[PDB]
Protein backbone atom coordinates (compact mmCIF):
# COMPACT_ATOMS: atom_id res chain seq x y z
CA UNK A 1 0.00 0.00 0.00
CA UNK A 2 1.05 3.64 -0.68
CA UNK A 3 1.63 4.48 3.07
CA UNK A 4 4.53 2.04 2.95
CA UNK A 5 6.20 5.27 1.83
CA UNK A 6 6.28 6.42 5.50
CA UNK A 7 8.64 3.57 6.31
CA UNK A 8 10.98 4.63 3.49
CA UNK A 9 10.83 8.26 4.70
CA UNK A 10 11.81 7.22 8.22
CA UNK A 11 15.03 5.68 6.88
CA UNK A 12 16.30 9.17 5.91
CA UNK B 1 23.45 30.36 -9.65
CA UNK B 2 24.50 26.66 -9.71
CA UNK B 3 22.21 24.01 -8.19
CA UNK B 4 22.39 23.93 -4.38
CA UNK B 5 23.25 27.65 -3.85
CA UNK B 6 19.58 28.67 -3.35
CA UNK B 7 17.47 28.13 -0.23
CA UNK B 8 14.65 26.77 -2.45
CA UNK B 9 16.89 24.02 -3.85
CA UNK B 10 16.87 21.98 -0.62
CA UNK B 11 13.07 22.22 -0.39
CA UNK B 12 12.62 21.02 -4.03
CA UNK B 13 14.75 17.92 -3.52
CA UNK B 14 13.01 16.96 -0.23
CA UNK B 15 9.65 17.29 -2.04
CA UNK B 16 11.04 15.38 -5.03
CA UNK B 17 12.25 12.55 -2.78
CA UNK B 18 8.87 12.25 -0.98
CA UNK B 19 6.98 12.30 -4.31
CA UNK B 20 9.24 9.64 -5.82
CA UNK B 21 8.91 7.32 -2.81
CA UNK B 22 5.09 7.76 -2.67
CA UNK B 23 4.81 7.22 -6.45
CA UNK B 24 7.13 4.25 -6.45
CA UNK B 25 5.30 2.51 -3.58
CA UNK B 26 1.87 3.23 -5.13
CA UNK B 27 3.07 1.71 -8.44
CA UNK B 28 4.50 -1.29 -6.57
CA UNK B 29 1.14 -1.59 -4.80
CA UNK B 30 -0.50 -1.84 -8.26
CA UNK B 31 1.93 -4.52 -9.53
CA UNK B 32 3.95 -2.22 -11.81
CA UNK B 33 7.38 -3.26 -10.48
CA UNK B 34 9.45 -1.73 -13.27
CA UNK B 35 8.05 1.82 -13.11
CA UNK B 36 7.83 1.64 -9.31
CA UNK B 37 11.54 0.80 -9.11
CA UNK B 38 12.34 3.59 -11.60
CA UNK B 39 10.84 6.02 -9.05
CA UNK B 40 12.47 4.38 -6.02
CA UNK B 41 15.85 4.60 -7.76
CA UNK B 42 15.28 8.35 -8.42
CA UNK B 43 14.61 8.80 -4.68
CA UNK B 44 17.79 6.89 -3.73
CA UNK B 45 19.74 8.91 -6.33
CA UNK B 46 19.14 12.27 -4.59
CA UNK B 47 19.79 10.86 -1.13
CA UNK B 48 23.32 11.58 0.10
CA UNK B 49 23.38 8.66 2.58
CA UNK B 50 20.90 5.99 1.37
CA UNK B 51 22.31 3.12 3.49
CA UNK B 52 19.20 2.58 5.66
CA UNK B 53 16.87 3.28 2.74
CA UNK B 54 18.58 0.56 0.66
CA UNK B 55 18.57 -1.79 3.67
CA UNK B 56 14.81 -1.37 4.25
CA UNK B 57 14.16 -1.86 0.53
CA UNK B 58 16.20 -5.06 0.35
CA UNK B 59 14.48 -6.19 3.52
CA UNK B 60 11.00 -5.48 2.10
CA UNK B 61 11.04 -5.98 -1.70
CA UNK B 62 10.59 -9.33 -3.44
CA UNK B 63 14.10 -10.46 -4.34
CA UNK B 64 13.67 -10.34 -8.15
CA UNK B 65 12.39 -6.80 -7.72
CA UNK B 66 15.29 -5.86 -5.53
CA UNK B 67 17.49 -7.28 -8.34
CA UNK B 68 15.72 -5.03 -10.81
CA UNK B 69 16.37 -2.15 -8.40
CA UNK B 70 20.12 -2.79 -8.35
CA UNK B 71 20.15 -2.93 -12.18
CA UNK B 72 18.64 0.56 -12.17
CA UNK B 73 20.63 1.87 -9.21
Amino acid sequence: GPRLSRLLSSAG
Amino acid sequence: GPLGSDLKDAEAVQKFFLEEIQLGEELLAQGDYEKGVDHLTNAIAVCGQPQQLLQVLQQTLPPPVFQMLLTKL
